[PDB]
This record gives C-alpha cells, structure tokens and sequence, in this order.
DNA sequence: ACGGCGAATACCC
DNA sequence: GGGTATTCGCCGTGTACCTCTCCT
RNA sequence: AGGAGAGGUA
C-alpha cells in the first residue's frame, strides 16, 4: 500500500550480498596523498561507489546534467547525483571462507548446535588446532572426531587415502553444506518421544528446535559461513579533512585495509604453492582480521589502534547506549530550538510565558521572512534576510504579530513525566532569562536558583493545534498519577493567606457591621482597623452542592477582616464557609479541588491566579522577616540535659563492676539520650507558639505570631526535626554503617557546634549525598525497563463484554486501616453487583463509581467490592476503557486512544529518587524474582504424613490412600522445618514449609486472584510507607505485561509445553472453534515473567533491538526470518509515521467516516 | 488562551483527539482559501483559532458538517 | 542563550550539530519523547522525529513552505534509519522493507 | 565493582 | 543415568548542558 | 568534522 507494511529480517546468501555489490575493492588504498581524489580500485573508488561532484565524472569529460545515464570511457565513473556515495555498496572477493563470528559465539552458538559438538571443539577447528573428519570413509572412523595434526598419520602406513579430513573454515562449511537435516529430524524426534525428561532430554530439546527452523524459511546453513564480504557505503565511513593536511580518518577504514592486506597476502600465497605451515597460519590470521572488523572484543583480546584504544567495529555502531537505536533514532537533535535561564516573572497568567526578543527573534526567523516579504517590506528573501540582521525597527513587530497566538512548549532537565513539557503563550520581553510563572514550578520540579529550560516551535497546524488542545498549562491542573491538584500556591503565596486569615481576639475594630466587601475594603484601606479583627459581614450568595442542586446561601456571619478580603476572588458556586478558615496548605489545596470539580477548567486557573496575586501582596505589606530571636531555646533545657547526664554517669558506673556489657555501653545510653532529645523538641514547642498577654487582667498564653512558628504551621516551609535543630537539640548522628555514635550533639544550631560536634555530624551528611547521586541511576533504569514493559498498551475501545474482576478491600496492617474501601474504590467500575447484608441491591455492575456513589458503600456497610480490573481485561493488544475507570487528570472516563501504559509507567517511576530505605524491593516484585529459600506449596489434596532415611531428601507422604492409592511425594533439605504438621487435611495451595512467599508459587497452586492481590498490597506498601501516592490502577496495567505468555498442554497446531504468546494461542483456539467444530481447542497455563525477559520475548525485533542485547536479538531474528508488523509505539517512532495512539488513532477512525460518506 | 476555552469545544466533540483532528481539517480548509496576503496582515486572526471558535459557537461548521467531501 | 533556527547539520546522520559553538540544536532525547507519547500528541511527535531534524527531503521543503505560506508534509523516512539498516547489512543480515499480501 | 542470569562440567544419589 | 553444585562468562548500570587542551 | 581526558551546572 504505497508504503512498505513490514520489516522483514533474514540471511544474506551469498548469491544476494554479490547484488548488493557494485564492484570489487582489491587494494587497501584510500586517497590520493598530494591530491584529494580517490584511487583506482580502492575502499573509495568512484567507479564502484559513485561520483564525487554533483553530475559529472571524476576526469571531467561529461560535466552536465545533460547527460543523465551517461558512463564514462576514460573514467569508469558514472555521471549522476552525488548522494549516492550514502547508498551504493561493493564487495571483496575473499578466497577462503571465514564464519560470522555472531553465528559462533552469541551464547548459544548456532553453528555449534547444529553439529551438536561443544564450541571448544568448534574453536580449535576453525583456529586451525585440530581436525575434523569431514567423512570418515570405508576407514572405520567416526565422523566429528578430532584428529590431531600429529595423530593424523595415525595408520598413514594403513590409513592413507580414500576419505576427507581437513581443517580451518571450509571444514565447518563441509560439515554444514552435507549435513541431512529431515534425518536429522527423523532420528532426533525417535529420541525426544521418551518423555524420560531428566537430563538430556532437554539438550536434545533445543537441537530440533533449531534443526526445524531452517527447513521453514529458505536459509541454508551453510550461509553462516562467510565466502564474500560486503563493503559499507563510502559516505558513512567519511574521510574529512583535518586542520593542517591530515585526516581524521575512521576505524572502519582501518579494519577494511587490515582485511585487504590479508587476503591479497594470502592470495598470492596460495599461488606459489607455499608450505602448508605458514599458509596456514595467514589462514588464521584473515580469520581474526574478519572477526574484529565485525566485532573485536568477542575472541580477540582488544584489537588496538594508534591512541592506545581498541577499535570501534560494525557491531558497536548499533548497540548500547552510545549506538544507534538509542542517541540517534530515539534521539535527534532539533531545529527551532533554544535555551536559557528561567527567572520568576510573577505578573503572568498561568497560561504565559516570558520570552526573550533575541531567542524569539532566531527561532521564528522564516515566519518573520515571509511577513516581511507579504506586507510589502521586501521584495525577494535577500533584502529581507539582510534587515533581519540589521535588526531594524520594522521587524520587532513584525515578531510581536508572528508570535501571538502561536504557542511553544518548555521542557526542563530529566523529563520525569508528562508534566514536564507544557505549551504556553510567549510575549516578549527584553533581557535574556525565561519567565516561568510561579504556579507551574512543581510539575517541572524548577526553582530559581540556576536551572535552565529549551524551548522548542511547533510548525504546523495539527502541532499548533495539540500544543493548545494537549499540552497547554491550563489543562494540566490535576496529576496524572493521583487525582490531586498540582497548581496549588506552595510558599510564600501560603504564607500571605495563612497570616492574613488568622485572628486576634481584642484587636481594633472587633465587631463591626459591613455589608459587602467594598465596605470591609474602604474600611481596612484607611488605617483605622486591623486586619485580623472579628468582625460580622453580611452574604447572599448561591452555592451548588454534592447532587449539582442550588440552594442560596444568607445571612450575617462572624469572619475576621482579612478572610472577608478574599470573598472577592471566590466565584459564584462556592460557599464562603471554604474562605472562613485559617488557610494552611491543605484547605487551599481543597478550595480548588472544590473549584475543579464543582465549576470546571476556568473558573479554577482563574481562581488560583487570585489567590497568587492575593497571596504575594500580603505576605509583603506583612513584612515578614526572620530573626535570631525568633529561634526561641526552651528554659528547662540545661536542666534535662543535666540530669542525662547524671543517668548516663549511673549507667557507667553500673558498667564500671561489670553488672552489664551490651546495656551498660549501649542501648541505654542511646535511649536515655533519644528520650531527652524529645523532651527538648517538646520544651521547644512550648516556647514558639505559645505567647502571652495580660493587659486587662488578661494573662493567659495566646498563639504566637512568631516568624519561625508561622512558617511551619503555615505548612508552608519547614518541619518539626529542622525546627528542631534549630533551637532544640540535634541529638544523636549515625556513622555510616548505620549504628549510632554514643555521645550526643546537645547543641543546636543556634548557639553552635563545637568542633568534635561538627566533625560527628559530617558522616552522615556525605553518606546522605552520596547516596543521593549514585541513585538515581538506580530509579533511571527502573523507569526504562517499566516503559519498555508497558509501552504498547493503549485503550482501544469501548468496552470488551466481560464480567470478572478482582475483590477490593481495605488494605489493613493486621492492626488498623491504614487505608477505606472507599478511596480505593473511587473511579473503579462495577463487576458484580453489590447487594447489601439485608438482601437488598444498591448499584448494578457497570457503574462508573464517582464521589457521589462510594457514600453507599460505607453508609450501608459494605467492605468487600468486585472491580473490573485490567489485569483481567479481555481486549487483545489493548485495554477497554471500562476496565481501567476513570482518567485521574480529567476526573472523568478514559477515552479512546489514551496511552495507559507510558502514564502508568512514568507515575511508579518518578517517586523513584524518593525511596531507597525501598526502590530494591519494587524491582525484585517487577522482576518476579524467586527468592533465597522461598518455600514449598502443596500440589496435591489429601492427608499429610511423611518419611525420610536422613539422606537430606526428606520425602512427603501426602498420599492418604485412605479413599485408594494415591502418588503424592516431594523432597526438601533435612535442615528445615515443614510448616504442615506431622498430620493434616491440606489441598492446593498449602504451605509446607516456612519463608518468603514465591511469585511463582502463587500463579499455577492459586491461580491469578491471590497472585494480583499479593502484588497489589505489596507494590503500595512501598510507596505509602514514603507517603507517596500512586493509584493501583498504575501497578495493574504493568502485571498485565507480566502475563502474556502461556505454557501449553493441549495441542491443535503448535508443540507441546513451550511457551507461547496469549494473543496467539487466542487467535487459533478461535479458528478451531469454527474451523473443525472446537477441535480440542488448546488448554494453557499462565506464567509469570519479569519486566525485562517480557521486554526481550517480544514479538517485535524492532523493539527488543532498541531495548538491549541487540546481538543476541538479532541474529536470531534473521535465523528465524522473522517478520516486523509495525504495529507499536516504538516501532513506529524508528520509521517516522504517527504512533497508533492519541491523535494519530483519531485520524485512522475521523477518516474511515470519509470514505463512507463519498458512498 | 485569551477568548478560546477548549471546554467551550467539549461540549460539542469528543475525546479532546477529535477536537484536534476536526480543527484541523477546519483551519487546512481555511488557509487553503487566501485568508492572507493582500490586506489583513495586522487585522485578523490565526486559523488556528478562528477554526477552534467556530466548534464553540455552533458557528459556522459542525463536526458532521466538517468534511466537504 | 542560544536560539537556532536552522544550520549545519553532520555528515553520516544528518542531523543538526549540537554545542552552541558551531550552532547548537537541542537533543530531544527519549525521555522527552515518552512525554510527547503520553500526551498522545503524535502530529508533534512525527515532526520533531522527521521534519525537523533529518528528512532531508522535509527540511528543505519545510523551509520552502514557511517562507511562502504554504501547507504540504511528506516524511519519507528518516536518514537515520538507512543508516542502520545499511550497516546492519555490512554484516551478513538482510533487514529490508516488504509489501505484506499474506 | 556489583548483580543477576545462564550454559558447563564435576561430584554424589 | 540422574541431579545437584559449583564455575565461569555475558550483559547491565539516569537526562540535558558548558569549558579547556590534545589527537587525527 | 570526530573522538579522548579533565573539570563544572541543574
Ligand atoms: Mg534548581
Ligand atoms: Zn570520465
Ligand atoms: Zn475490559
């Protein structure tokens, strides 16, 4: 269909490389040394690999275009475009076959599974150290035996002639070209049909496995051998020039012209009839010179060139992180593109940006052109490039009219998730920093003190139009991994409403009548009343509440003057009741949670703006400051510490007549410091929010308007441990190793440290960061392996029919909550009804549960619901959007062509820096690693006995035999206890044992429910012990990539118990049930992979190359002739195309409507 | 995001895909039909916007209406 | 600062340079590229990946575009994908496109 | 340097 | 013959950006 | 034009 549909991948006959070949290379000659003009039949010829200049031949007769097709007479160079040097191969001729050392050593080997001879033996016979009897002959000899070159005249008096034997390559290639592989076959499943599958029945597994995939596809065997080289393109091993007549010249130059000056050298070798001795040893060495041009490192020891360093060969051009899929097709660097500083810029609209003249100048330069060139400026592109530079008055705006509805997109360092590129709308400024505004800093985790961010211009309309419609800061409010705000004010707009909001009790003005806001505004504006005096305002206003009705809300109520300040930016719809309290974080992080979900998208980035605005202006006309004096030290300080001490003088003392050893040294030394260092953080408490008046008889303690306190109350910048160090006591510090050093600081930060003070506190802080660096490469390769995982799954439609689930609970310790139903059932859809204790339902199954459903669920007293989960999803290559719930950044359902799986895995992986005491455990649940002595189950039902001749293979009886015979017998080590006792009724699933709990031993005794609630509870019990919060909706679109592939046990055209990808097995067990009638359709068991072998098994070449281990896929990939349907996300980012997700389904499905309508 | 509220679009769409792709083919249709060059340079607006305004008034297309086969 | 529209670009990828001392250009890297997926943005995704940087046939016709007000896209495929599949063959495999019939 | 995984081979059930 | 029990090799280890000299 | 070593920013 006018484009290629696959990306097939085989092995190159040598019939076909000699097509891709445009002539042969025979002498290692590069470049002509005084002129610059390639050799005659060199690695640069031009009548191999094309013309160097732009139609015309290299002596210059036919310089033109008119002459297309011409070939020249003098030259055997060709007249045609010069690009073709990228394109156009040659080959070399060589004269002794030489393996590819990819088929030989890629661990397995596929040629040393083919023979069925160990590679150590391979190896000596292709390095030419022994023989092999290509055929034995009449002579009684066996076939792959190993003759050595002296016990090769083992009968030579006897023996003599009349049979083959030789060595090096040609050897493997006679072994390979005659080798019968339908016999092979024949006698190979005479000897897989024992079922005895102990030891070599599973060696003699692999062999047909391998022997039936090159009668599949056309590949000979012998192809692994190499009797022809091809030659890369001259133009992608460039010789440029250097800065004084020199030549920066390539290694793959290098290892061409040490392959060249092999096989010329053995050539001519050959013709002389020289001794076998030494042509012998240039065979091996045109072998060696072959495998490091392909890949040196892999035999050789490190193939070196002049600076000391080894070589850069083929297959280091397309591997690691350093190659080709990654830095270059996952990569490139870009166009209209730029950088700088970002600064503050607080009079913003959330939807803005500030943007430099000199950067928007540059990276809108051809727009600027054109509307020069249009509004009659300049008449051809020239004059208008020349006053572009010149920077006249004409053109600054010209800019402002080019850039005024065209958005941009800012990106900061590591892009953690999606929040960190946002479009915006630039205007420009003059200076040479970026404005941010100052309510999208904690989605790009940016501050100001030195990062920077690159701005990048969409082009064309459908960009223009997804940098508004998507990407735009003003539809980002909510997190995509929660559903909470992530546009609530943070610390100094915290403070300005925290302060204004509070009260005092006898303050000036206390009890006054107003009317509106305008009154309380004229009234406070003229000095004469405070702004935390209570007062009585009146209001009549409308409010909608939880069932969307609208009751009006009257009256007179008791405010202060400064909440009734900002009861002119609440909009029509919320209650004041919102505003009538102090305002810490939290309820301003309500308020417009209320506004998003009562009043929708505006009305809250209208809203927050005030509050900004609201906030900033009376955090300054406060004038608050800190002092040294606000760091209040408590007055009982001197005397707990004393009387720590007089108690750790007793416990020395006790140690002193040896009454303890551990105790009287530690652990009660440490404790009896870890109580006082308490005691004082509670003293310290006392004194900084507690005050006092007593002016009317009025001595009591009122709340402090202390700067330190209102600063952590406020919840705006600090805590009660760094509070605590400030004017307490810093207590004990820990030496790396963990343990705590006995001595105490019982100083603060305030008085100061001493030295030998200073100096214990030093451990921990190196410890602190170094940890902190060598981590987040630990979380980097998480959240890579988790995108690699989950990638392709998007939601695909509406809903797939089925009706099974997963029970939902509360997640309690074994002691308390610690988590509702509710909470946990919010956006999840409805599986099964949910029929109450009396008998009685209250929802159907396909409810949608909202905010105003989940009330029923704990108002009726349910605690047990059946969700439709995706781990349980009957979509194919996708999910449906009733099975994953609701959108979690739309607070609505999803939609068609959402990508869940890179939003579920850049939401467990961007908290990854913030938990490693940790991040191990949450990869070895997504590696579904079997643990050190896990456990044993029980497979079988019965009575429970055993039996055991202290063999260490302590045996089970679990054969009752009670109701008849039965065959029920284990082993284990007879070092460990078997947690069923001596006798027991236990069935499928029963613990014999003690220890960790098997991944895998969960999926096959228990089925796929207890396997999904095991991992459920532990992936979360992770993240909520560091307070983050992700929803588990995140972790069961990533189990479900761990469950794609099954073990069969039926048959109805496929193997026995290999493995086998679900979505194939479906799709025949689906013919058969209409092909034949069922046809015994296949039967199958799930099995449990990890994150990065579910990665690697894919079905996708393409995809797993990108991944890692690009050898080790793809020489397999060209045995099996394996075929690429594109299909993927990743896939089709490699070629170009638009990805079958978001935008790129909608066009497929808005324009299947076409189509049909011209009908 | 002056006077163009793309919740003002989704009331008549879907997906916040469809809004991209029907916009398009909306400012495609408008652009392939002069809207420049000889007298409004500083007088009108981008097609990107005046395409997305027309869905938010029921104005001058709607989504069945968008296609001119 | 470093603004930069277009430049010079490499010679074996063709992608633009990078360093603002010969004249920059940013890398969008894959970490960035698993945004753009997530917002489903693939019109924006398709153009950064060809257009932008090494469509050497799109390049010129962008520019050519821009510069007269013009509306055309073709992403043939990027020069860096012939890159590797042409030094995938300089080993002994055979990666090639198809027409899939069957 | 560290880890985890996988094929190889020698020492006992 | 069968089944462990070391033994040894292979593949992996975050993103973007700036400067210098030195080699080719 | 490309690569090494060394430093630094977030
Ligand atoms: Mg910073
Ligand atoms: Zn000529
Ligand atoms: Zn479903």
């Amino acid at each position: 269909s006018k484009k290629f549909d696959i990306i097939k991948i085989s092995l190159a006959s040598p019939e076909v490389i000699r097509s891709w070949s445009h002539g042969e290379v025979k002498k290692p000659e590069t470049i002509n040394y005084r002129t610059f003009k390639p050799e005659r039949d060199g690695l640069f010829c031009a009548k191999i690999f094309g013309p160097i200049k732009d139609y015309e031949c290299l002596c210059g007769k036919y310089k033109r275009l008119k002459h297309r097709g011409v070939v020249c007479e003098r030259c055997g160079v060709e007249v045609e475009q010069a690009k073709v040097r990228r394109e156009r191969m040659g080959h070399i001729d060589l004269v002794c076959p030489v393996v590819h050392i990819w088929y030989l050593k890629s661990l397995p080997s596929r040629i040393g599974l083919f023979l069925d001879m160990p590679l150590k033996n391979v190896e000596k016979v292709l390095y030419f150290e022994s023989y092999i009897v290509t055929d034995p002959g009449m002579t009684p000899l066996e076939k792959k035996q190993l003759l050595t070159d002296e016990e090769y005249a083992e009968a030579l008096e006897n023996y003599g002639y009349e049979f083959e034997a030789s060595m090096g390559a040609e050897a493997i290639r006679d072994l390979l070209a005659d080798t019968d592989i339908e016999s092979e076959i024949e006698l190979l499943q005479a000897e897989c049909e024992e079922s005895k599958s102990t030891a070599k029945k599973e060696k003699a597994i692999k062999r047909l496995r391998l022997l039936e995939t090159f009668q599949a596809s056309g590949n000979k065997p012998e192809w692994m051998v190499m009797t022809v080289l091809p030659v890369l393109p001259p133009d992608l091993r460039p010789l440029v020039p250097i800065e004084g007549g020199r030549f920066a010249t390539s290694d793959l130059n290098d290892l061409y012209r040490r392959v060249i000056n092999r096989n010329n050298r053995l050539k001519k070798l050959l013709d002389l009839n020289a001794p076998d001795i030494i042509v012998r040893n240039e065979k091996r060495m045109l072998q060696e010179a072959v495998d490091a041009l392909l890949d040196n490192g892999r035999r050789g020891r490190a193939v070196t060139g002049s600076n000391k360093r080894p070589l850069k060969s083929l297959a280091d051009m397309i591997k690691g992180k350093q190659g080709r899929f990654r830095q270059n097709l996952l990569g490139k660097r870009v166009d209209y593109s730029g950088r700088s500083v970002i600064t503050v810029g607080p009079s913003l609209r959330l939807h803005e940006c500030g943007l430099p003249k000199k950067m928007a100048l540059e990276l809108f330069k051809p727009f600027v052109y054109s509307k020069l060139r249009l509004g009659g400026h300049a008449t051809t592109i020239k004059q208008a490039k020349r006053m572009v530079e010149l920077e006249e008055a004409v053109v600054w705006d010209i800019l402002e009219t080019v850039i005024n509805e065209h958005p941009v997109l800012l990106n900061r360092a590591p892009t953690l998730h999606r929040l960190g590129i946002q479009a915006f709308e630039p205007r420009l400024i003059e200076g040479k920093a970026i404005q941010l505004h100052p309510l999208v800093c904690a989605a790009f985790n940016a501050d100001f003190d030195g990062d920077q961010m690159a701005v990048h211009v969409p082009l064309t309309v459908e960009s223009q139009l997804e940098a508004r419609v998507l990407m735009m800061s003003t539809n980002n409010i909510l997190s995509p991994a929660s559903g909470q705000p992530i546009i609530t004010p943070t610390q100094d707009i915290v403070l300005g409403l925290y302060y204004i909001t509070r009260e005092k009790e006898g303050a000036r003005g206390e009890g006054k009548l107003f009317s509106s806001y305008e009154d309380v505004s004229r009234a406070y504006n003229s000095g004469t009343i405070d702004i935390h005096a209570k007062i009585k305002l009146r209001i009549d206003r409308q409010v909608f509440d939880t069932k969307g009705n609208t009751y009006n809300e009257k009256g007179v109520v008791n405010t202060t003057v400064g909440r009734a300040l900002l009861l002119n930016i609440l909009p029509e719809g919320l209650s004041f009741s919102l505003l009538n309290k102090v305002l810490v974080k939290k309820e301003i992080s309500k308020i417009i949670n209320q506004a998003f979900r009562v009043l929708g998208g505006k009305a809250t980035v209208v809203l927050a703006d005030k509050l900004m605005y609201a906030g900033f202006k009376y955090s300054t006309l406060s004038g608050v400051s800190v002092g040294v004096d606000d760091m209040t030290i408590p007055d009982n300080k001197e005397a707990k510490i004393e009387e720590a001490e007089k108690e750790i003088k007793q416990i020395t003392e006790q140690y002193q007549s040896s009454l303890i050893t551990e105790n009287e040294r530690y652990n009660n030394i440490i404790n009896i410091w870890s109580k006082t260092s308490d005691e004082v953080g509670a003293s310290m408490m006392d004194a900084i929010s507690k005050d006092t008046v007593s002016i009317n008889g009025e001595k009591k303690e009122i709340e402090s308007f202390n700067s330190v306190y209102m600063m952590a109350k406020s919840g705006a910048r600090g805590s009660y441990n760094q509070m605590r160090q400030l004017a307490g006591m810093r207590g004990l510090m820990a030496k790396p190793d963990g343990t705590m050093i006995e001595t105490a600081i019982t100083a603060n930060f305030r008085e100061g440290l001493s030295v030998l003070q200073y100096f214990t506190s030093t451990h921990g802080a190196r410890k602190g960061l170094a940890d902190t660096a060598l981590k987040t490469a630990n979380a980097g390769y998480l959240t890579r392996r988790l995108v690699d995982v989950a990638q392709d799954l998007v939601v695909i439609e509406e809903d797939c029919g089925t009706d099974d689930g997963l029970m939902f609970s509360a997640i309690v310790e074994d002691g308390e909550v610690k988590v509702p139903l509710v909470e946990r059932a919010l956006g999840r859809t409805l599986a099964a009804d949910v029929v109450t204790e009396k008998g009685v339902v209250l929802l159907e199954a396909g409810t949608l549960l909202d905010e105003n459903l989940v009330e029923l669920l704990d108002d009726n007293g349910i605690d047990m619901i059946k969700v439709r989960s995706p781990i349980t999803c009957k979509t194919r290559r996708g999910l449906c959007a009733k099975c994953y719930g609701r959108d979690l950044a739309r607070e609505r359902q999803v939609n068609v062509g959402e990508s869940v799986g890179v939003i579920a895995a850049q939401s467990i992986g961007e908290p990854g820096t913030q938990l490693t005491m940790g991040l191990p455990r949450v990869a070895e649940l997504f590696e579904a690693r079997r643990p050190k002595d896990a456990a044993i189950l029980s497979p079988c039902d019965g009575m429970v006995r055993l039996g055991n001749r202290d063999t260490k293979e302590k045996q089970r009886i679990e054969i009752i035999d009670k109701n008849g015979h039965i065959v029920e017998e284990i082993l284990l080590p007879k070092s460990r206890h078997l947690v069923v006792f001596d006798g027991e009724q236990v069935s499928r699933g029963d613990v014999l044992a003690d220890g960790p709990t098997d991944p895998h031993d969960l999926l096959k005794y228990k089925g796929l429910e207890e396997f999904a609630d095991y991992i459920l509870i532990e992936a979360q019990s992770v993240y909520r012990m560091q307070g983050v919060v992700i929803n588990d909706k995140h972790i069961e679109t990533i189990v479900r990539q761990m469950l794609r592939k099954a073990v069969i046990l039926d048959e109805g055209d496929s193997k026995f118990v290999k493995d086998e990808s679900i979505e194939l097995v479906r799709i025949l067990e689906e013919n058969d049930k209409l092909r034949k009638q069922g046809k015994k359709e296949v039967e199958y068991e799930l099995v449990l992979m990890g994150i990065t072998r579910s990665s690697l098994s894919t079905e996708s070449f393409l995809s797993a190359a990108s991944f890692q281990e690009t050898t080790r896929v793809l020489t397999e990939a060209s045995i099996n002739s394996q075929i690429d349907n594109l299909r993927g996300l990743k896939e089709n980012v490699l070629i170009g195309r638009l990805i079958p997700a978001g935008t790129g389904l909608a066009v497929r499905k808005e324009s299947a409507k076409i189509e049909k309508m011209r009908e | 995001m002056a006077r163009v509220t793309v919740e003002d679009c989704l009331d008549k769409v879907e997906t916040r895909f469809d809004l991209v792709v029907l916009a398009s083919m909306r400012a495609n249709k408008i652009l392939k039909n002069g809207y420049s060059e000889s007298m409004e340079n500083e007088k009108k607006e981008k097609a990107t916007v005046v395409a997305l305004r027309e869905i938010a008034e029921s104005e001058i297309t709607s989504e069945q209406i968008l296609r001119n086969e | 600062m470093h603004a930069r529209s277009t430049g010079s670009y490499s010679l074996v990828t063709q992608q633009p340079l990078g360093g603002k001392a010969q004249f920059g250009g940013q890398r969008f890297g894959e970490m960035e590229v698993w945004a753009l997926q997530a917002y489903g943005a693939a019109y924006t995704l398709r153009e950064m990946l060809t257009v932008k940087s090494d469509d050497i046939a799109g390049r010129s016709k962008m520019y050519k575009n821009i510069v007269d007000g013009k509306l055309t896209m073709n992403v043939d495929v990027p020069e860096s994908f012939n890159v590797l599949r042409n030094e995938v063959r300089a080993l002994g495999i055979d990666m090639d496109f198809d027409y899939s019939s069957e």
